[PDB]
């Protein structure tokens, strides 16, 4: 490509570099983002405050009941928590599979029975935090550092 | 089922008020109930098959344009501009709804009255759905009001995630720019001093 | 100058239908009015100063089983007992173990048919005219801040859409020059090894 090893290439020979390399989906998204993690957790390159939620697949129970397409919560914060999820590249996904590690359910918190019972049964012990933390996102607008992990 | 309360004040006795409460029930081609009240008696009507025979038969309205008279008529859904003579006659328990349309009196309208069956069960109904219609009135201020408070919020809250947003990627393609140019360079700076040590290896 | 409405179940018998309508102003600090009817026959009778005092005083209990009790009767069980022999209302608080007698206000009979019933009527209009004015001005300004809000929401939508591929495709591209650059470190370092 136009990089050379005597003239280093700018902000915008990089640019025109990229843009002359043509662009296209070859990659599914899945292992280029595993991809694109790897190599930021190689060179500590996930510490950027604007994505932090790439690995961390939150998952959204946004659906009292399942395989119904006869209801749709309109007018409802559910899509605000959504776009939340996503600008931190967290994807949300709604049919669960292998890979989905933790269940979060809405601010309808009273379904502390379940969990209870699911500890018991899953050996995945799953993790729960305050509702206040993803909102810590807007009002600090700032990440959590190691130090609060503490005995 | 339902009562009509719609603003009219009687111009002959402004000290009597009278309401010309066209509360037209559900299914108004099976019939309606005419419901005029002064506070001790009511009347109501009745539907029969010569009434509808000649109701079909004598006006003789196949598309016609009686929709919006009726509407504006019996329900006063003119404007406050032009007043309507609808003077109910008290003295004669005669209603004639006859169209004082630019001072002209046609023999337009006069049909039979029937007697109330029962006061009590227009009079309870009538002070019952007005109660009913202030209760759901203000509840339903209240809940728009609460979606007002919510819409209000929300936006706010999205505005300052686009807002967040905005920074986010105005930075986020900067600051990547950087560390591809940086990694980059560090590749290219290996590249030579590999090539360098090979050139004397 | 307003009128409270509230709903009571009778269990014994439903068929018989009383209303209670009172207007509440002139605020007890300097005199009160109590207004009585029916729909039909109102009974308008004028409270005295010899009963606001006493009632709380005669029996020397607690002051809130009058206040609080008054304050939650409006804001919504009594037993309707109307003499119409003698015109007066009351109403006894009857409960299991307990018995506090509440309502003492008395009150007179009016002869007008016509005041009462045309302040009904004006209150009952002016009551629908103001509701369905504030109502209507509801709808309207809570509809055009949610066609706002849609507004909001579809454009950050597909500005952080923007953003994400803006990111994806820079990213696409550093992996693909990077790639380059780790394919060119392994040649040179199997030229300087090899050979």
């Amino acid at each position: 490509y136009g990089d050379s090893y005597f003239i280093d290439t700018d902000l915008n020979q990089l640019k025109e570099v990229f843009s002359g390399i043509k662009n296209s989906n070859e990659q599914t998204p899945e292992e280029m983002a595993s991809l694109i993690a790897d190599l930021e957790y190689r060179y500590s390159w996930d510490c950027s405050p604007l994505s932090m939620f790439r690995r961390h697949t939150v998952y959204l129970d946004s659906y009292a009941v399942i395989n119904d397409l006869s209801t749709k919560n309109e007018g409802t914060r559910l899509a605000i928590k959504a776009l939340e999820l996503r600008f931190h590249g967290a994807k949300v996904v709604s049919c669960l599979a292998e890979g989905v590690s933790h269940v979060i359910i809405g601010e309808d918190h009273s379904r502390v029975a379940d969990f209870k019972a699911f500890r018991r049964t899953f050996k995945r012990k799953f993790k729960i935090l305050k509702e206040s933390w993803v909102t810590d996102s807007i009002d600090k607008c700032e990440l959590q550092e190691e130090n609060q992990y503490l005995i | 089922m339902e009562r009509k309360i719609s603003r009219i004040h009687l111009v002959s006795e402004p000290s009597i008020t009278h309401f010309l409460q066209v509360s037209w029930e559900k299914t108004l081609e099976s019939g309606f109930v005419i419901t005029l009240t002064d506070g001790h008696s009511a009347w109501t009507g009745t539907v029969s098959e010569s009434e509808i025979s000649q109701e079909a038969d004598d006006m003789a309205m196949e598309k016609g344009k009686y929709v919006g008279e009726l509407r504006k008529a019996l329900l006063s859904g003119a404007g406050p501009a032009d007043v309507y003579t609808f003077n109910f006659s008290k003295e004669s328990c005669y209603f004639f709804f006859e169209k004082n349309l630019k001072d002209v009196s046609f023999r337009l309208g006069s049909f039979n009255l029937e007697k109330v069956e029962n006061p009590a069960e227009v009079i309870r109904e009538l002070i019952c759905y007005c109660l009913d219609t202030i209760a759901e009135n203000q509840a339903k201020n209240e809940h728009l009001q609460k979606e007002n408070e919510r819409l209000l919020r929300d936006w706010n809250d999205v505005q300052g995630r686009f807002e967040k947003c905005v920074s986010a990627k105005e930075a986020l393609e900067t600051d990547l720019y950087k560390r591809f140019i940086l990694v980059l360079n560090e590749k290219k700076t290996k590249i030579r001093s590999l090539h360098n040590k090979l050139l004397n290896a």
